[PDB]
């Protein structure tokens, strides 16, 4: 999962 | 007297902003995943009744233009207003493609003396973005 | 006669103030995710603030955090509701 | 599994970021007086947002600021409600 | 869908109010705080509150009030409420003797932090200032 | 009217  | 008044010609205008690139000198990486979000997003509030529009990889300078010119529309015929922010961000602020922008100048177009058609009736915005680094370890 | 200006707003954060948002790459953003499946199955029903509590809920309890770097491991996710509104708001009727 | 540590606070500020609140010596503060009047009649039949959104109504409607000073008058206020609750709540049953 | 409020106590109820502040802070006093105070002690107490009201407390006292709370046993409690009457500026409320965090103040009560608050409603009233601005109203 |  990636962060925004 | 404790609902919205929902009886208008059109329910709203739906603005989607769809940031997914960004200039590699504000050191933010490609957000992977964002077109599904705007599909699902579009689709969705069509089907509530939205007049929706997307845009795409906008400048700070485009988000501000664009955001101005839909307050300065005439919202006479609307019950409502909602836009959509999907982008990296920071706390109190939001990436364009060339850098940041404070959330609050962005919705500031809509306030009540400055959108007058949109007096009394309600300006939703939605908000996917980062507004820091912090991260939720849970619990249980 | 008068209103506040800064009246009828309405904020749906992903997440809380200071704190990151999570984005799968594959299937979208959390918040997103949920809102809209939330709005598929309520939106014309449900109250704007009891679609976005469910969504809350549902961002908190379906999501969980997954990567091999141990620094995004087993991380989770609250949104945040910031309502200046006035009056119930229903998408239909 | 997880629960965020975020999650199901609630925050009823009297006003909005950046912004004042009004108190008037005689009666007291407009969000508490508008607070106390809806909770004292609706307080255990209605949903705490519900109950909050008619308070946010009545200090945006019934009130308005009478002073001496031109810098104090005409002047307005909106409450500002933060909700990271995952369910609805009711006082009561 | 709702919160379970089957619970023996609805919860406990701090009503901080913050009426004289230390000349030092140059803040003025709050008059008609009290009327305040006591139309909330009223309204909280007849949801089912246990009610119990703080008066011109220092910036150390508020934390240490809302700390003990949170490390109080809530096992038997639905959920939890603490009121803010005072003096503020964004993000910090004031005490008799200065300024002090709002985040400060509701961080012993995280899930991580409060385990018999878990999955339980913690609700903030704040009634202070978070800036200088004024709404000038439209129509 | 007094300002907190």
């Amino acid at each position: 999962v990636e962060i925004x | 007297t404790y609902q919205y008044n929902m009886n208008f010609e059109k329910l709203g205008k739906c603005i989607i902003i769809n940031n997914k690139n960004f200039d590699k000198v504000t050191g933010m990486g490609v957000r992977n995943g964002t077109d599904k979000d705007a599909e699902a997003l579009f689709k969705c509030f069509r089907s509530l009744g939205f007049d929706v529009i997307v845009y795409n990889d906008c400048s700070c300078a485009k988000m501000q233009d664009l955001l101005k010119k839909a307050s300065e529309e005439d919202h006479t015929n609307a019950a409502c207003f909602a836009c959509i922010l999907l982008s990296h961000g920071e706390e109190n602020v939001i990436y364009g493609k060339d850098g940041v922008t404070p959330i609050k100048d962005l919705t500031a177009h809509f306030r009540g003396d400055r959108c007058k058609t949109l007096l009394e009736k309600p300006k939703l915005f939605f908000i996917q973005a980062c507004r820091g680094t912090e991260l939720d370890d849970g619990i249980q | 006669y008068k209103i506040p200006v800064e009246a009828d707003f309405l904020f749906a954060y992903s997440t809380v103030p200071g704190y990151a948002s999570m984005r799968n790459p594959g299937r979208g953003s959390w918040f997103v995710q949920a809102l809209c499946s939330i709005l598929e199955e309520h939106g014309k029903d449900l109250e704007i603030m009891q679609i976005l509590t469910r969504v809350n809920d549902r961002v908190a309890r379906h999501f969980e955090s997954q990567s091999d770097d141990p620094h995004f491991h087993e991380k989770k996710q609250i949104p945040c509701v910031v309502s200046m509104l006035t009056k119930e708001l229903y998408f239909s009727q």
